[PDB]
């Protein structure tokens, strides 16, 4: 699972399943709470979610 | 003037089942009893 | 959804060769119904054999079998034993969308549809 | 029986004579269809009352949602061309006609 | 839904990009006369009782259909600002 | 001219109607519930001539 | 052997017909198709508009008159008439009695051709010196028509009404088993119809069946 | 008013788009349901009656040198479509025998009189080295769908009655939507879509239908 990849629903499952085996408890991911962008945020820091399912379109309210 | 029930009309029962009036299908293609006499009003069971 | 009639008797076909016939004969009488607790399949899924999905409907809407009755029909390339109601749902979704392949590739024709079943489907 | 196709509906249908009734709330007190009409003698709002009617309010709530969508123009359109700035209003009427 | 809306979103780097692009070309289609199209030959939008939707149906309805084909090109700074309505009004009546 | 044509007519010309529909064509309007809390509190739809005095709305929305 | 079209007519109202034998459940492909039209295409008769002397609006009442406007007006559409020529597209009757008496539809002034199959219809009653005066407009259209859709103005202060044509009370079709033929998987369609009086079952029958035929031709010129 | 315009859009010889409108209130249905009833239950055509093979005994067995099961074959049969020339063919027997490695298509059958197999490239079965395969299927003319257990045609007592797949019409799906017309909008937009195996194009298909229908109405003459 390369860096920056936008984990989809499916991905999440493999995460849960893996965790069940006691392989991982944490998950390194970008989030608005660490965005450097002065006002507003970045696509990456934000994420997938949108009226769609793919990456959020730049400039979304 | 007269108030002849049309489309935006709403009516309920003494039991508290309120609901608007969608389409008003003509007696023609209206579910009928094996012996003529078609139905009058069609309520949806899901509201029971 | 499919319907589960009453088993006239432990219809054993997992071994009785004649069962395909005999156990089904009793069916011809008043013994085991159409959708009995079939061993590997109720008589229903055996008397009526359907090649192309279309074949199903025909007999269905003709008054022969219902939509919740277990029968047999071949699809993409396998003889699956299900019911009209199930098979239909297939042609439906596969129609609403061009690619029929992926269509039946992402559904569960072996479980009565319900909220979630659809939710995920969408 | 269906009546539409004549094919009766498989499965009896409980029937009887239920007692219903219409309520005070009719469709008369609701049927606002406006496009071009009067204006607020004080501010500048499309209020009717006489020959025409008055367009429902928009409220900040609806706007927000509108803001969410990102309909910058659709929104700006509602806050101006369809209200205050009377210039763009008529200017618009001309372009349309 | 709308015609190949998906194919559109895939051509743009941002959802909102599409909008601004569809709108800009939509206007240029009516203001600068309705003969700036690029798919006028065949498969051109049609009406009903009278397929007269071959001349003036709806702006955007055409705009998108134009993008349907990789005939046009877009970008941030493609052609000079002012040199826009100058090369357009002179090329089209 | 057209303004007076229908300034008041209990016999709205048959031509008028056909024209109206010919006006909208692609253009789409907007629908809004009274209590708007979410974005979808307003969605776009392609109107079409209908009977009755009430607005016909799709069940899915 | 060919499907025998029998008839068991019993008066002007009731009308039963039998059609057998019939193919694999065909009686149904006929019973409903026809039945439908039978109650939404058959042209009848009804009261279009009326004008009372001592009246301005339908929501009024006349002295010496028991039942109020709306009450009588309703008892009117309940009336049924019969024309005797394709020309009687528009006929208007008139009646006006006084003193204590039951206002029966029959009391009307006969108009040669057109006949009223609804004699006993109790329209209204007059106490003493009841100023009964009206103008009953009658037409022969089709189906139902809103009183506010046509707007009949026989007179300046006359109020229209609603269409009550379709001389069909109720229809039903029975797709019983077979009676003849070496095959038991046959049908015997039999429909029983009821008419207000205008046109007899037969009448109504032929008509519908014809409307059908004609429609079948529209499927000519392809595309 | 305006007489309904009957348009069409036939793609090949299986699909059939038909559009007939506008139509009065609730009439497209008064036309859709009836049609459909005959469009798939009265249409004449061809179908596989009963099949028979020497080495075969039960419908649930397996012939050596042949991967497809008894049912798989019989099923590949009902599918196959034929065509007769003159009405003097209420019954026609088709035979077929082949051995050794090779694909068994429907065109392998022995050419008979005024009969044609418009469905040649049909994969009926493939035999391997020493694949002893021979059979004699019977086919006649009927209507609609009739279960194998229904008619029960038994030439050889050990033969097997097969289901009826006459009416080359695969299926139909009418539609009665409301269209516009200036003054009124609660109109009718009846649209019938017909499918066929190829024996007959959707065009003809419907024709015979209406034709038969009309004729049936003619029986509304002589009273009693
Ligand atoms: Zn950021």
């Amino acid at each position: 699972l390369e860096e920056g990849r936008y984990l989809s629903m499916d991905d999440v499952h493999l995460l849960i399943k893996a965790a069940e085996a006691g392989e991982i408890q944490e998950v390194p991911v970008r989030s608005p709470l660490t965005c450097q962008t002065r006002y507003g945020v970045c696509q990456k820091c934000y994420g997938y979610d949108l009226s769609m399912a793919r990456p959020v379109s730049i400039g979304e309210a | 003037q007269k108030r002849k029930l049309q489309v935006g009309d709403k009516l309920a029962n003494r039991h508290g089942n309120k609901g608007v009036v969608a389409k008003i299908l003509p007696v023609e293609d209206m579910p009928h009893l094996p012996d003529g006499t078609p139905v009058d009003v069609i309520l949806n069971p899901l509201g029971v | 959804q499919v319907r589960k009639e009453k088993k006239g008797a432990g219809l054993e076909f997992a071994t009785p060769e004649e069962a395909l016939a005999a156990h089904e004969r009793g069916e011809v009488a008043l013994n085991a119904p159409i959708k009995v607790a079939g061993r590997e399949t109720s008589v229903g899924r055996l008397k009526y054999v359907f090649a192309n999905p279309d074949e199903a409907l025909l007999a269905v809407a003709h008054g022969i079998v219902d939509l919740q009755d277990v029968v047999t029909v071949r699809y993409m390339g396998k003889r699956l034993e299900t019911s009209p109601g199930r098979i239909l749902f297939a042609r439906i979704v596969a129609e609403a969308v061009e690619d029929e392949k992926v269509a039946w590739e992402l559904i569960q024709l072996d479980v009565p549809q319900e909220k979630n079943s659809l939710k995920d489907l969408v | 029986y269906d009546g539409r196709t004549g094919e009766p509906i498989e499965g009896p249908i409980v029937v009887g004579q239920m007692f219903i009734m219409k309520l005070y709330h009719m469709v008369e007190d609701k049927m606002h269809a406006r496009s071009t009409g009067p204006y607020s003698l004080i501010t500048q709002q499309p209020l009717g009352g006489k020959a025409q009617f008055g367009g429902q309010r928009f409220g900040e709530m609806e706007v927000w949602a509108l803001e969410a969508y990102g309909a910058a123009h659709t929104l700006q359109e509602m806050l101006t061309l369809k209200s205050d700035d009377i210039e763009g209003r008529n200017a618009a009427y001309e372009a349309i006609i | 839904a709308e015609p190949g809306i998906d194919k559109l979103f895939g051509m743009v780097d941002s959802k909102y990009r599409l909008t601004v692009v569809v709108a800009k070309r939509a206007q240029q289609l009516l203001r600068h006369g309705f003969k700036n199209t690029v798919l006028e030959p065949e498969e051109r939008p049609k009406m009903q009782t009278l397929e007269g939707l071959f001349d003036d149906p709806n702006a955007v309805t055409w705009a998108m259909k134009e993008l349907l084909t990789g005939r046009l090109v877009f970008g941030e700074n493609l052609v000079p600002e002012d040199r826009l309505q100058k090369e357009m009004e002179r090329l089209y009546p | 001219a057209a303004r007076r044509m229908l300034e008041r007519q209990r016999d709205i010309k048959d031509e008028v109607w056909d024209a109206l529909e010919e006006v909208i064509h692609g253009k789409v309007v907007l629908l809004n519930r009274a209590p708007t809390l979410h974005r979808l509190g307003i969605q776009a739809f392609q109107p079409v001539l209908v009977e009755g005095q009430s607005i016909q709305l799709h069940p899915l929305v | 052997k060919a499907p025998v079209f029998t008839v068991r007519t019993q008066g002007r109202e009731y009308g039963e017909f039998v059609l057998e034998p019939l193919e694999r459940g065909f009686g149904v492909t006929l019973g409903n198709p026809l039945r439908r039209i039978l109650l939404s295409s058959i042209p009848g008769t009804a009261v279009t508009s009326v004008y009372i002397e001592d009246v301005l609006h339908e929501f009024s009442t006349i002295p010496g008159v028991k039942e109020d406007v709306v009450e009588i007006i309703l008892n009117l559409k309940e009336l049924v008439v019969r024309f005797l020529n394709p020309s009687l597209q528009t006929v208007t009757l008139l009646l006006k009695a006084e003193g204590p008496k039951e206002v029966k539809a029959r009391d009307f002034l006969p108009v040669a051709d057109v006949e009223i199959m609804n004699p006993d219809l109790h329209i209204a009653t007059l106490e003493e010196g009841g100023r009964l005066n009206m103008e009953v407009r009658v037409d022969r259209g089709v189906g139902y028509v809103p009183a506010e859709k046509h707007g009949i103005k026989d007179r300046i202060n006359a109020i229209p009404v609603d269409a009550v044509f379709s001389p069909v009370r109720r229809v039903a079709f029975q797709v019983e088993d077979t009676r003849l033929g070496q095959r038991t998987d046959l049908d015997k369609l039999t429909l029983r119809i009821w008419t207000d009086g205008s046109v007899t079952p037969l009448e109504a029958l032929n008509q519908a069946v014809e409307i059908l035929r004609e429609h079948l031709t529209y499927f000519s010129n392809p595309q």
